[PDB]
């Protein structure tokens, strides 16, 4: 019987979004809440029937406000006495399916290292802006740091070059990684 | 600033909770965490915020619904954990296979496969280089690294460089408790 993590991170800044709570099984995101909508959000439609059950809303609501008067009460008190904990986001890009020309696949934008978590990633075909499949998933992982996951649905060709970009929000800081057809899978 | 009010749960594949923390943090600064054998939030950073982790100690520990809260953690943890918890230990996803060329890099031979393995859940798997039946390349590590996908599968590869020669068939040996038998996937020169 081997043990297993259920992580359940409520945090919040000074910024947008304000404040957020994510939870995960292990390494994974199950969920993640919409304090605008008063609800938890599956990662996963398959936990669509599980972010329903709100027998925790008074300890989320209290996490969640006693966090937000850190940011509010203290911290205008700590500004300028201690250097603000800042890290570069870090941006990777893959398929999420071998390489085959013609056929259907989805670029994976990966950014980890992001502090604070405010972030906007934008995706380009040669330079020209394309929206991406659903949204940017943004958790929290071990270490209090946070990760974020965004995907681009696409059929690739021999000529196409993709790109993933960055933003530490509010200009903060640009990251820009490059995807290329390489080592394509030979087709039936 | 950033501000954390984190809470964990470290539950078997039954659902007995094995432990429970609840700790807040400032400035990616862990400072103070629940004391089960205190009953109560105990300082965590004897540094530069040494004096604000016993400040947001002392408020937490005035606050008679949160001391009842984290004295009955564990307990939270397997009722909060219990409708969903078995259908996660007992997740599982096989993962694909495909077997084929790719540019040599770090080697002198020739040839270089790639041996893909996609869409697998949990992250553990093996993958073993078999050489017209017989094991191959002994000392590397059959146990792989996989990247995230981000949607509960995984991802990796593993390479074998090779010069070829028409009659020598490489086979790719992926094991992963998602599939009950090991995965094969065969490759030749003449392919
Ligand atoms: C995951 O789940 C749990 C997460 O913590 C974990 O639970 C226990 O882990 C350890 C088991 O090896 C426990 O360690 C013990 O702690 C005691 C208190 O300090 C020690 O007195 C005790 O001493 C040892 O006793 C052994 C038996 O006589 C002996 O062989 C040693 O020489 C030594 O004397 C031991 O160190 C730990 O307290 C437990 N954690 C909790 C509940 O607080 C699980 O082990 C882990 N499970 C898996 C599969 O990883
Ligand atoms: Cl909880
Ligand atoms: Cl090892």
């Amino acid at each position: 019987l081997q043990n297993h993590t259920f992580l359940h991170t409520v945090y919040c800044q000074d910024g947008s979004p304000s404040v957020g709570l994510s939870e995960a099984y292990d390494e994974d995101q199950l969920f993640f809440f919409d304090f605008s909508q008063n609800t938890r959000v599956p990662r996963l439609p398959e936990f669509a029937d599980w972010a329903q059950e709100q027998g925790d809303a008074p300890a989320i609501l209290f996490d969640k406000e006693f966090c937000e008067w850190m940011i509010q009460q203290i911290g205008p008190k700590l500004d300028g006495k201690i250097p603000v904990s800042r890290g570069f986001p870090i941006a990777e890009v893959f398929t999420l399916k071998p390489l085959e020309f013609g056929k259907p696949n989805t670029l994976v934008c990966f950014v980890s290292n992001l502090f604070p978590p405010m972030l906007t990633v934008n995706w380009q075909h040669h330079s020209v802006p394309v929206e991406g499949f659903g949204p940017t998933f943004v958790s929290a992982v071990d270490g209090l740091s946070f990760q974020a996951f965004s995907y681009l649905n696409f059929t690739p060709e021999p000529s196409d070059i993709f790109s993933c970009i960055v933003t530490h929000e509010i200009d903060r800081y640009t990251a820009i990684a490059y995807w290329v057809p390489r080592n394509a899978l030979p087709s039936d | 600033f950033v501000a954390h009010v984190e809470s964990t749960c470290l539950l078997d594949d039954a659902g007995t909770p094995k432990d429970f923390t609840y700790c807040i943090s400032f400035n990616k600064d862990l400072l103070t965490c629940w004391d089960p054998e205190e009953n109560k939030m105990a300082p965590c950073e004897f540094g530069v915020l040494n004096s604000l982790a016993n400040v947001l100690s002392q408020h937490l520990n005035q606050k008679d619904t949160l001391m009842q809260r984290l004295r009955n953690g564990l307990q939270n943890c397997a009722t909060h954990t219990q409708p969903f918890w078995g259908s996660l230990t007992n997740r599982t996803r096989p993962p694909s296979v495909q077997v084929a060329k790719t540019t040599p890099f770090n080697t002198r031979e020739p040839v270089m496969l790639a041996c893909y393995v996609w869409g697998f859940y949990p992250a553990e798997v093996t993958i073993t280089w078999r050489k017209n039946g017989k094991l191959v390349m002994p000392h590397s590590s059959a146990h792989k690294t996989a990247q995230p996908n981000g949607d509960w599968t995984y991802q990796t590869l593993s390479h074998l460089a090779l010069t070829p020669s028409y009659g020598d068939t490489y086979t790719c040996v992926v094991e992963h408790i998602g599939a009950p038998e090991p995965i094969l996937r065969d490759w030749t020169p003449g392919l």
